[PDB]
């Protein structure tokens, strides 16, 4: 039971989302792609991705945090923090 | 160990064991098992009216 | 559950009341009828403890199931008959309860074709 | 601590009022006391009445389960407005409608069951009919007294 | 409304708040996925036909009677993450996390039981005991006057520093102890 | 043991073991199993030990309180008499009470014992019951906390003036 | 340590509920973005899910097999 | 592997509060319940007898156990 | 059109259907940044002492005092006899005392005036 | 003789031995939840000499073995009374108590205090003993304050945790309302009957006994969570999975319906006590199964199932048939109890899910899980021959025909088919349909403690309602004649509750979006009263308690 | 070797667990169509239940006056 | 020692509990008390020889 995050687990389950993702090319998407400059997608579709995250790792991302996750490196980050990996 | 072998603490268990020997005194003689009167109503002197 | 309805949506003057009856006497109708037979004894249903409720008219198939219970152990599946013998006479018992209500129905309706009969004739 | 942080009268002229938002560390247009009745609360903050359950969780607390802060005024019932107690938080259902439908409901059982008791169910049966006159020495009768005969008949 | 970096909230975070807590109250209404994710492109049309909304004044009424529509549409128990505040799971492991400081109130009989351990933790402290008075000057030149404006604080300026009121951040108990 | 006749115990009858079915009970099995293993040791230890009890045998006694004078025949404010007849006046309140704790375990052992037969098979237990706790109310109700042999007998003569006045009334 | 995940090219939405949802979304003009990720609850080893009355009958057709076994043996017992 | 430091507070003054309880109430329950089982088997619980004809009974003398007798006899 | 949310006592109006959440006046920022600026000088104050290494002991909160302080010493001090205090500490205060004493009163007199006609089930009640 | 009262008091000294065991450690245990599972095995072993010598001959008895107190005409004696109602539920507790604590060494492997857990637990099953084998008052009233405490220990297991803090709280404040009833039967018993013993109570019978029977209503309402003091029961599912399996299912929570089955000679012969009980337990049995139908968490519904069940108890007692009340205790152990596993075996196979809008596709996943939790529903809807069937139905079979109120028979039939309505909604929810869990998979059931443990309890919710059934004496007459629409009562209302709920169940599919109803409203936020009452009645008190009491009053006018 | 963690697809079964499901299924099955083989009364009806109009007015005793 | 368990745990306070009810508890009065067994007609009675008669005849109804 409860298996143990690593941050190659958590970046490739982010990015495996989000190369699942009808308006994120799975070409162009990098681990440092930025979702409103460099993958050109709305606010609405950053809180869908967040809410994506939400719906992969089973907790919750409080709005504050939301509001400003900006790459997938930054939600690979914030996973990290809230879940302790690489003990 | 001193409280739990108490010599009888306010005599309950003789007073159990008294009562087992009044009440085969009386049950025995026919009377009855306790008196409605705690004294003998013969020796009291009521004030008369 | 008809009679229920019988009792509440039309009137309670035909419907015989549950609490106290019969109101009618029992020879009322019978010619030299017989009481109901006790077949197991006073003391007998005093040995085998029954329950106050259980000492009925037909308590003796309890008795004779009871302690075919008492000698069947451990085979708990060995007495079917006799508990089927005490379930019959008790279904017996409820059946002589029907019956005690249908004629106290029908002599209730008795008494109203009667009155009925005396307005419609005096 | 000493004295000039602890609680006084009630604040009369504005600059009191002032020198007490600034011991209560908060503005003072938020600073308001409780009326001077006379019913003893001095200078302490009329807090508005919020239970600490309705709190921003997330926010990051120096109390975390009372969801407080340090050298926040606290509310005077705040012993009474911890998430193991008392809660003002909204609801989805207003308040007078949760009450209406609590006592109409209650009511209208109560009602239903006073009704079915004004009219019990029953079987088409007549009475359970028990032998030695209705069990006369079974249920407590004396021995020595003889009962009227009851005595049931086949049918 | 209450938060610690902004002393509010923006027009358009209120949009982004309001148009996802109706997603999570619209999934709590609409259990299965497909169905959900059916009206949930419908919902994202209806928050995308008023996207491009110039007037902040007409764009806050619209605001203000979508709150009424979340409010009138909402679900009396919707579903909270278990560890999400107010879900079943939530501050459970709360009686677990011990401070770390505790471990210096150890007996030295139970301190020799992990030596590596808290032989490493002496020069963990050794860390924070000489970080700590050039945070405290960094922080001191660093604050305006009359306190800090917002609660965040600076990063670690200098190499060799740390970054200033790091140890509790640092040294927090694990999630899962 | 006890007195049977204080607390008595009517004859036993048990129904003899009667099987009428081919499966053997565990519980004749069982209680072999427990008379082997339990009742024998348990037996010999206690034999040990009555032994021992026989190597030095010494006795004990009942106390005996021969009767002093009561509070009628005391004199007012006489504290050394009326001191005695409180003594034994206290004793006898004790021992009462446990005449009625004998007559109530009689009437819980005889409700247990006759089991469902317990209100046709008690009626005399019952009515010892209620006489001796009609006895014991009109003795020892209603004195307080701070009972004495004087409040007893100002309780017998208002209960004796009550029943001469209900005796007249009566003709 | 590794988990090896499997791959993203897979999860097509043809032949699923999510066909449907398209469907009907590009029926007024919408268009699905999140519809491969939810591809794998409704795909595999998960789809063909039995209903109430198929979850109730679970092993009555092996349970009325021996059903038929024990009243045939008792039938040819009882004789 | 990865096996895991867990932080708790010290559980060895309590351990040893209880250590030490068992050990100082055991120190006399041990020898008392000893004692107590040695008087119960060999010296044993009186018998109830009748008041001869001219014994007078000492005080201690109308109890049952013999450590009852002893405290009515020594102390009371 | 759709039904207006009730506040209460014990049900708060929320903060998205509070009118004033969506003031956007330059004066509602100063307040706001003036809250702000109170709230970080305090968890400044707080974390410079949370942290420090050469304190071992507790952060005292004097609102915590002062709040205690409030709820135990000013409530005499503070206390003026008028109208409104005179009738609510008469009102609680001799009130149910009161109610009680006519309610045991009237069932103790009830039950003594049943004893001495006889009236009381006083079978078995030996133990009193 | 001699074996029936040994292996009696033997069973309940095994039961204590490990707390002795527990309390006098030194080391760290070689696994001390394998010891207390065995002691418990073994005194279910021990246990079962003197109910097969019961149902051999009727054997009944009282130890009264221990003189305590004598308060001058009250003899408190330690007794122990063995009769049809302990050797039918010391089996039966023992029994779901070992596949508890079986389940527990696999569900709560991860506490650190696993000792402490196992501990509290054996001291629950240690009080709920006591309670059920009293033969006075004082007894009763010891084990019933102790599975109070226990349960306060239990639900506030997580300690750090606000909400469960405040559900143990909230349980001790709803169970003392009913010992204010308690203590009201105990003071009307030794002031007008000289007793608190079961003997001299029945032996004496009084007649004017509405008012202990009354305080007897309390007492059960407090226990069994009846209407009014009812929500401490869902909320005393923040406690862990077997806590809520063992104690708030099938063990403490049948406590006010076994104290009133235990004083069945005052209940038969007061008319008013029985239409009292008969309304509060249709009432209960119709508000919580409402509530049942509109809630999402799992732990949730099963209370509210187990609340129904024990409003269906009380009003099987207010008909005058307390024996099938008890064998509805002793069946309704076994299958509730595997409802709470299963469920919880799901809850821990899903990472802490207990929400069952997150569930599904578990039919082929938890294959053993998923025919168990089927066995509990149908066990608990009444499928025949099922253990559920040999009580409940029987309960209609005796709730039609007889002389009751009629509102409180429609509302049992209400709830009989609101039932079959949550069952099929767990059903559908959490084991049919495609998943709605997060992607990484975890799912696993194979550790042959979860496996066995569910096993037992499978093999009595299979049979163990014949078995208990044909080994159980008549106490009362099974009424047995009636018309065929009344005799298919239950069985078509449980069908039709099935059919209703597949209805909703299939409008679910449907892509259509509709507004809240009011009766939706109603039902999920619990008939509204945990949520005004929580906050009305605290408010109250707590303003009383400060302004009036402490600061007007007791600080500056006295 | 114990159930692998997989992601977004149907997890490991073991035989055991499966075919003690089947098992205890088909148990569940078989004892329900045994006992309403052998009962078949404690459903649908242990005994008839009578029509009161279909008796008699002479065993009931109504003579017609 | 691979059955220590239903010693320690079982026998040994099978033996205690033994010899406490058979010397201390049943020595006293009305503190095991027990509900005489249940007397069937055509039982046979062990403490005194006799046998119980049959009930009457039964008025067969089937
Ligand atoms: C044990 C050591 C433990 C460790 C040490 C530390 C202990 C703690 C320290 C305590 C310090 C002292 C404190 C003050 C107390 C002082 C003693 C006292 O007042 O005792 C009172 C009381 C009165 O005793 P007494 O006045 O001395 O004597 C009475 C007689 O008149 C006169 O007595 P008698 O002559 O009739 O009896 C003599 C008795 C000696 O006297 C005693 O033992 C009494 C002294 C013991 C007191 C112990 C108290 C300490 C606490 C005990 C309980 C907790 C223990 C730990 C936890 C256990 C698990 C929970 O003789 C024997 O025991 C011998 C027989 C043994 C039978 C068993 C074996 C038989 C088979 C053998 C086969 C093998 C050999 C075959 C071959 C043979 C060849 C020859 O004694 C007891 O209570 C004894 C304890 C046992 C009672 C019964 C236990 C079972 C009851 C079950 C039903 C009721 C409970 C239901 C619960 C339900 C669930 C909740
Ligand atoms: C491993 C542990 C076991 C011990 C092993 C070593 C010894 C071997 C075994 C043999 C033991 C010795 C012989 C048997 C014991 C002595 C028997 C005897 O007569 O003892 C005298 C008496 C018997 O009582 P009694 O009736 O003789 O006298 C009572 C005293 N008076 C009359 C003054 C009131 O005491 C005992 O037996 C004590 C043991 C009791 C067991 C239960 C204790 C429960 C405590 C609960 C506290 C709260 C109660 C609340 C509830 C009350 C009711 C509602
Ligand atoms: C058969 C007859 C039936 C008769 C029925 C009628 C009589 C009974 C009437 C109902 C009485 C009980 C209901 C009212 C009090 C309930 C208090 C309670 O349970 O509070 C729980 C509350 C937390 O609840 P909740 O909101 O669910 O918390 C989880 C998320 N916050 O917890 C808190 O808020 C903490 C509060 C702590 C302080 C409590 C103060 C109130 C104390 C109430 C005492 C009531 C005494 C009643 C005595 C009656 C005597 C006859
Ligand atoms: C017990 C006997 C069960 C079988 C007899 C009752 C049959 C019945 O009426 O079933 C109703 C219903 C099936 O009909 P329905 O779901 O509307 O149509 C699709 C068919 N698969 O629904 C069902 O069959 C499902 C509910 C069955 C309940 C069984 C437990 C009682
Ligand atoms: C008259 O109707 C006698 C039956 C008992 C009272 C009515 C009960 C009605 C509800 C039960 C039958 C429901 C059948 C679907």
């Amino acid at each position: 039971d409860a298996p143990p995050l690593t941050l190659e687990g958590i970046k490739d389950r982010v990015l495996y989302v989000l190369k699942l993702y009808d308006k994120i090319d799975p070409e162009k998407l990098s681990v440092n792609s930025h979702f409103m400059k460099d993958l050109g997608l709305d606010s609405l579709d950053q809180v869908e991705i967040i809410m994506a995250m939400e719906d992969e790792f089973g907790f919750e991302i409080p709005d504050i945090d939301a509001e400003k996750l900006m790459c997938p490196q930054e939600i690979v980050d914030y996973i990290a923090d809230k879940k302790d990996v690489y003990e | 160990t001193f409280v739990a072998y108490l010599p009888d603490y306010r005599m309950q268990e003789w007073a159990r064991r008294e009562a087992e020997r009044l009440v085969k005194y009386r049950e025995a003689h026919g009377l009855p098992l306790m008196e409605s009167n705690c004294f003998d109503p013969s020796k009291i002197q009521l004030p008369e009216d | 559950g008809a009679h229920l309805a019988r009792r509440y949506l039309g009137d309670a003057s035909v419907e015989p009341e549950p609490l106290r009856m019969p109101t009618f006497p029992p020879d009322y109708g019978f010619p030299e009828r017989k009481e109901r037979e006790m077949v197991a004894t006073q003391q007998e249903m005093n040995d085998a403890q029954l329950v106050l409720q259980q000492r009925d008219y037909c308590a003796h198939y309890l008795i004779r199931f009871l302690k075919c219970k008492r000698d069947s152990f451990p085979n708990f599946l060995a007495c079917k008959h006799e508990q089927h013998d005490w379930d019959y006479c008790e279904h017996l018992d409820y059946v002589k309860r029907m019956k005690e209500f249908e004629r106290e129905r029908r002599l209730l309706q008795r008494k109203k074709r009667r009155e009925q009969r005396e307005a419609d004739m005096a | 601590i000493t004295k000039d942080m602890l609680p006084g009268p009630y604040p009369k002229t504005p600059e009191e009022r002032a020198a007490a938002a600034k011991k209560y560390n908060m503005r003072v247009e938020d600073y308001e006391p409780y009326p001077d009745d006379g019913m003893g609360y001095g200078d302490y903050p009329k807090l508005p009445d919020r239970s600490q359950q309705e709190r921003d969780p997330w926010y990051d607390w120096d109390h975390p389960d009372l969801r407080l802060n340090w050298g926040e005024p606290m509310h005077w019932d705040l012993d009474m407005y911890i998430r193991n107690r008392v809660d003002t938080s909204p609801t989805p259902v207003n308040w007078n409608l949760m009450c209406k439908h609590l006592f109409g409901f209650v009511a209208f059982m109560l009602f239903m069951f006073w009704v079915g008791e004004t009219y019990p169910t029953y079987q088409p049966v007549g009475p359970k009919q028990y032998p030695y006159n209705n069990l006369y020495l079974e249920r407590g009768g004396d021995p020595n007294k003889e009962p009227e005969p009851v005595v049931h008949y086949e049918i | 409304a209450f938060l610690p970096s902004a002393a509010y909230l923006t027009h358009q975070q209120k949009v982004l708040q309001l148009y996802k807590r109706a997603l999570r109250h619209l999934e709590s209404r609409c259990v299965h996925r497909d169905k959900y994710r059916y009206f949930a492109c419908l919902l994202r049309a209806r928050f995308d036909e008023h996207k491009n909304e110039k007037d902040m004044v007409k764009a806050t009424q619209l605001l203000r009677e979508a709150e009424k529509e979340f409010w009138h549409g909402q679900h009396p128990q919707p579903y909270i993450f278990p560890e999400s505040p107010g879900g079943t799971s939530y501050e459970r492991y709360e009686c677990y996390k011990v401070p770390e400081w505790c471990l210096d109130d150890w007996h030295p009989s139970e301190k020799a039981m992990y030596p590596d351990y808290f032989a490493k933790r002496e020069q963990w402290k050794k860390l924070r005991r000489e970080s700590w008075e050039r945070e405290v000057k960094q922080l001191q030149e660093e604050t305006p006057v009359g306190g800090p404006r917002t609660e965040a604080l600076p990063p670690a300026r200098k190499q060799g520093d740390l970054p200033p009121l790091w140890w509790h951040i640092v040294t927090r108990p694990r999630e899962r102890p | 043991s006890w007195d049977k006749d204080v607390y008595p115990e009517p004859p036993r009858r048990t129904p003899a073991p009667s099987p009428q079915t081919s499966l053997p009970n565990p519980i004749t099995y069982l209680t072999k199993a427990f008379d082997l293993l339990v009742d024998r040791p348990v037996t010999l230890v206690r034999e040990f030990i009555e032994r021992q009890h026989a190597k030095n045998k010494y006795y004990y006694y009942h106390r005996e309180f021969r009767r002093v004078p009561d509070i009628t025949e005391c004199h007012e404010k006489d504290v050394l008499c009326m001191f005695e007849a409180e003594m034994q006046w206290k004793r006898d309140y004790k021992v009462d009470q446990e005449i009625v704790n004998i007559i109530q375990e009689r009437l819980k052992a005889c409700q247990q014992r006759e089991g469902e037969s317990h209100r046709q098979n008690c009626a005399k237990e019952l009515q010892q019951f209620t006489q001796v706790v009609k006895a014991y109310q009109d003795r020892y109700h209603d004195l307080g906390a701070h009972y004495s042999a004087r409040k007893c007998l100002a309780k017998q003569k208002q209960r004796m003036l009550a029943e001469r006045k209900a005796t007249k009334e009566a003709a | 340590s590794k988990m090896e995940l499997p791959d993203y090219k897979q999860w097509k939405i043809e032949g699923t509920p999510l066909e449907t949802v398209q469907e009907k979304l590009a029926a007024r003009g919408l268009r699905d973005p999140w519809g491969r990720n939810e591809a794998w609850r409704y795909m595999g080893g998960f789809a063909n899910n039995v209903s109430f009355v198929g979850a109730l009958l679970k092993g009555f057709k092996w349970g009325f097999a021996a059903f038929v076994v024990a009243v045939g043996a008792e039938y040819y017992l009882e004789s | 592997g990865k096996r895991l430091f867990i932080i708790k507070p010290s559980g060895f003054y309590d351990k040893r509060f209880l250590k030490l309880l068992r050990f100082y109430i055991l120190l006399t329950g041990i020898p008392v319940v000893i004692g107590i089982t040695l008087i119960n088997v060999f010296i044993g619980e009186a018998e109830l007898a009748e008041i001869p004809e001219g014994y007078v009974p000492e005080h201690w003398e109308y109890f049952k156990h013999p450590i009852s007798r002893w405290i009515a006899r020594t102390f009371f | 059109s759709f039904p207006k949310y009730e506040p209460s006592r014990l049900a708060s109006l929320p903060t998205t259907l509070d009118p004033a959440e969506y003031d956007i006046s330059s004066e509602t920022r100063k307040a706001q940044a003036e809250r702000l600026a109170i709230r970080s000088r305090l968890k400044r104050e707080y974390q410079l002492q949370y942290n420090d290494p050469s304190r071992r002991g507790v952060v005292e909160d004097p609102a915590l005092i002062r709040w205690t302080c409030a709820r135990s010493a000013n409530v005499y001090p503070n206390f003026r006899p008028n109208t409104k205090t005179s009738l609510l500490g008469a009102l609680f205060g001799i009130g149910p005392l009161i109610f009680w004493y006519y309610v045991f009163k009237t069932d103790r007199d009830r039950k003594e005036k049943l004893i001495q006609e006889g009236k009381l089930d006083r079978t078995f009640n030996i133990s009193y | 003789m001699n074996l029936f009262s040994s292996l009696t008091l033997v069973t309940l000294i095994l039961l204590t031995m490990p707390i002795a065991a527990i309390n006098f450690n030194t080391h760290k245990f070689t696994n001390y939840p394998l010891y207390v599972k065995t002691t418990i095995s073994c005194a279910f072993i021990t246990s079962m000499i003197p109910t097969m010598m019961f149902i051999h001959t009727g054997q009944e008895m009282i130890i009264s073995n221990w003189h305590w107190l004598t308060i001058q005409t009250l003899k408190l004696s330690l007794s122990f009374k063995m009769d049809f109602f302990s050797m039918m539920f010391v089996p039966v507790a023992l029994f779901v108590t070992w596949s508890i604590m079986e389940f527990s060494m696999w569900y709560m492997h991860s506490d650190p205090n696993i000792n402490q857990f196992f501990k509290y637990l054996l001291l629950f099953l240690i009080t709920m003993l006591i309670l059920v084998t009293a033969n006075n008052l004082f007894q009763l009233f010891i084990g019933w304050e102790g599975v109070g405490i226990m349960s306060f220990l239990l639900i506030g297991w997580w300690y750090g945790r606000t909400d469960a803090n405040t559900a143990a709280l909230q349980a001790i404040l709803y169970n003392r309302i009913g010992d204010i009833g308690f203590i009201l039967a105990m003071a009307w018993f030794l002031i007008n009957l000289n007793t608190w013993d079961l003997q001299q109570i029945f032996m004496l019978n009084p007649n004017d006994s509405n008012l202990p029977l009354m305080g007897l209503i309390l007492a059960a309402t407090g226990k069994s969570a009846q209407f009014g003091l009812h929500p401490w029961l869902p909320s005393a599912m923040e406690g862990p999975t077997p806590v809520s399996a063992l104690l708030h299912s099938s063990t403490m929570v049948v406590a006010g319906i076994f104290l009133l089955i235990r004083f069945y000679p005052l209940t038969e012969n007061n008319k008013f006590g029985q239409s009292i009980m008969l309304c509060l337990g249709a009432m209960t049995t119709l508000f919580t199964a409402m509530c049942a139908l509109t809630q999402n968490d799992i732990k949730k519904i099963i209370a509210f199932s187990t609340s129904s069940q024990l409003g269906l108890m009380m009003v099987t007692i207010g008909i005058n048939q307390p024996h099938l009340a008890f064998l509805h205790i002793c069946t309704h152990a076994f299958f509730k109890a595997m409802l709470f596993m299963c469920s919880g075996s799901i809850i821990h196979s899903l990472n802490d899910e207990q929400d069952i809008r997150k569930m599904g596709g578990l039919f082929k996943a938890m294959p053993f899980t998923t025919t168990a939790l089927i066995i509990g529903s149908l066990a608990l809807t009444g499928m025949p021959f099922l253990t559920g069937f040999y009580s409940k139905d029987l309960i209609i079979e005796s709730a039609n025909t007889s002389y009751t109120n009629a509102w409180a028979l429609l509302m049992t039939l209400v709830a009989t088919s609101f039932t079959a309505i949550y069952s099929t909604r767990i059903i559908f929810f959490a084991l049919l349909g495609q998943p709605r869990f997060p992607t990484l998979i975890n799912i696993n059931e194979n550790n042959p403690f979860l496996i066995n443990s569910i096993k037992r309890l499978l093999i009595g919710s299979l049979f163990a309602g014949f078995i208990i059934s044909n080994n159980i004496p008549p106490m009362t007459i099974p009424q047995m004649t009636m018309p065929h629409y009344l005799k298919m009562t239950a069985l078509t209302v449980t069908i039709l509750g099935f059919i209703l709920a597949l209805e909703i169940s299939n409008t679910t599919h449907y892509l259509k979006f509709n507004y809240p109803s009011n009766t939706f409203k109603f039902s999920n936020l619990l008939g509204y009263y945990p949520t005004i009452m929580h906050r009305l009645t605290p408010y109250m008190n707590l303003t009383m308690s400060q302004k009036s009491a402490s600061s007007l009053l007791d600080l500056i006018w006295l | 070797a114990h159930i692998e963690p997989r992601y977004r697809q149907f997890p490991q079964l073991t035989r055991s667990q499966v075919i003690q499901a089947e098992f205890f299924s088909a148990t569940m099955w078989f004892w329900i169509l045994w006992r309403f083989w052998h009962d078949s009364d404690a459903v649908l009806g242990h005994f008839p239940y009578p029509d009161p109009s279909q008796w008699t007015d002479e065993e009931l005793g109504i003579p017609p006056d | 020692r691979h059955s220590i368990f239903a010693f320690t745990h079982v026998l040994i306070p099978v033996w205690i509990i033994h010899y406490y009810l058979k010397y201390h508890v049943t020595t006293k009065p009305y503190t095991i008390v027990e509900k005489k067994p249940r007397i069937f007609p055509g039982d046979t009675i062990l403490e005194t020889g006799e046998v119980i008669p049959p009930m009457k005849e039964f008025p067969d109804q089937h």
